[PDB]
């Protein structure tokens, strides 16, 4: 089974290799800068005293670690080979899976947190504490470990037509456990998060549209337009950034596709789109947060 | 005009908990802020929350111990106070905004943190 090593036979052209290179470089730089800026502002100014800032910092840390794997992936694409050895293969793959799930589970938590605030305001008094935010981050990390730890054992370098593939090795039969992993990744990293955020935000908007305030209906319609607009943005960004690579992985598990320039370029673009979610999360969840905005 | 009804105050031992609530049942205003005045201090901001109930704002002195929420369905404002200290002893005021700084203030509710309680 191929993983990082892409069957590229038919050496790349000039414009495509530069494009894929600029892709990995730009997403990495933007992702690292935006998330380190969030972590700096939190550590320097806001101080992480609130549940919201505890979630924001956890999201920025995961998003920074996710994009920190891109220099390895770029070089792996350039040379058409993994040159960093067996230990770094285990470390980068584990970090990559750990922080895909940590990033995604944290932004799901922020959706559930806002749903609880609106639809269960009494229970929100118990849930929205800094103590519970740290507990939730730990529980989400334990859940992420169900895949992040096994891939540390499964990941290894093996020879593949002279070149080196940093890939995963599975128990027997490989065709069962490899596809189970792909399915579990698809449902825990994409299907479940899309369901959580659409239902939580949808129920949040429905509750906000049901209030009738005897006086200022204009002020209510205005806030509802802004909240509904933000809901549509954060959901559309998640779907645009994560759907392509998840569907691409499933299709390659089912059929064999003709190795062409368009397939190669689209594959790395879909990979890059997944990491662009880590680039946009600082905007959606930190710089546009109501309290974080004020502290700039 | 507007009548803010504050509830839940009173006496608690140090380290105990209190939940304040504030309602404007006439829907003529939105209770959204909590202030307090210690016996010898000036009036100080405690917590506030947006109309949607989504985004609370806490004073640094209480961020680790207090939580606020808003029931948008019945226009009720809540303040959950945990791990109460002597410095939390004050009169707590509910503040509300008109649908059209705050426009309305409650008469306040005494919160006293003392060991002579049960
Ligand atoms: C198939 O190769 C990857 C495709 C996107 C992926 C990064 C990968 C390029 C690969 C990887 C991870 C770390 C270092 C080198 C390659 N691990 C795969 C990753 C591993 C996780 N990362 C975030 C992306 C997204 C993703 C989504 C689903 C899936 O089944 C696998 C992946
Ligand atoms: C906005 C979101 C919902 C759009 C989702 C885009 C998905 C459906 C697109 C993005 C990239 C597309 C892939 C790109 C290129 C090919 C080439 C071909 O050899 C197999 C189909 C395949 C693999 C496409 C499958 C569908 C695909 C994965
Ligand atoms: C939630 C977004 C769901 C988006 C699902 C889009 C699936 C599109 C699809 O299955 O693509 C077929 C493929 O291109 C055929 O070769
Ligand atoms: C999002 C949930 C639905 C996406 C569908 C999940 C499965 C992705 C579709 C895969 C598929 O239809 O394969 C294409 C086929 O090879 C073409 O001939």
């Amino acid at each position: 089974g191929s993983h990082s090593l892409c069957p590229q036979t038919g050496s790349p052209s000039m414009v495509t290799a530069i494009t894929i290179m600029a892709l990995y470089s730009i997403v990495c730089v933007v992702g690292l800068f935006g998330n380190f800026l969030v972590m700096y502002v939190i550590v320097r100014y806001t101080k992480m005293k609130t549940a919201t800032n505890i979630y924001i910092f956890n999201l920025a840390l995961a998003d920074a670690l996710a994009t920190s794997t891109l220099p390895f992936q770029s070089v792996n694409y350039l040379m058409g080979t993994w040159p960093f050895g067996n230990i770094l293969c285990k470390i980068v793959i584990s970090i990559d899976y750990y922080n895909m799930f940590t990033s995604i589970f944290t932004l799901c938590t922020m959706s559930v947190d806002r749903y609880i605030a609106v639809c269960h305001p009494v229970k929100a008094l118990d849930f929205r504490t800094p103590r519970n935010a740290k507990i939730v981050n730990v529980c989400n990390w334990i859940l992420s470990s169900a895949i992040g730890l096994p891939v540390m054992f499964m990941a290894t370098t093996k020879y593949r037509q002279g070149s080196i593939d940093c890939t995963l090795t599975f128990s027997h039969p490989t065709w069962y456990w490899e596809n189970l992993l792909k399915i579990c990744v698809f449902i825990f990293a994409f299907i479940m998060p899309v369901l959580i955020i659409t239902v939580c935000y949808g129920l949040m908007i429905l509750r906000l549209k049901s209030v009738r305030m005897l006086s200022g209906s204009k002020e209510k319609d205005r806030n509802l337009r802004r909240i509904t607009r933000m809901v549509l943005v954060v959901v559309a960004v998640f779907i645009v950034c994560w759907t392509p690579i998840h569907i691409y992985v499933i299709i390659k598990a089912l059929i064999t596709i003709p190795e062409t320039t368009f397939q190669t370029v689209s594959w790395h673009f879909c990979i890059a789109l997944g990491y662009t979610n880590s680039c946009l999360n600082p905007v959606l969840y930190a710089f546009l947060d109501e309290n974080f905005k004020r502290c700039f | 005009q507007v009548q803010l009804v504050e509830s839940g105050g009173g006496l608690v031992r140090p380290g105990g908990s209190l939940r304040l609530s504030c309602v404007d049942s006439e829907r003529t205003s939105y209770p959204m802020g909590w202030f307090r005045r210690a016996p010898g201090k000036e009036r100080e901001f405690v917590a506030s929350i947006t109309w949607s109930g989504i985004d609370p704002t806490y004073a640094d002195s209480v961020a680790d111990r207090f939580t606020t929420s808003r029931d948008v369905a019945n226009n009720t404002l809540y303040l959950q106070m945990n791990s109460l200290k002597h410095e939390d002893t004050a009169v707590y005021y509910c503040a509300a905004r008109a649908p059209v700084d705050y426009d309305y203030w409650g008469q306040g509710t005494q919160v006293t943190v003392s060991s002579a309680a049960a």
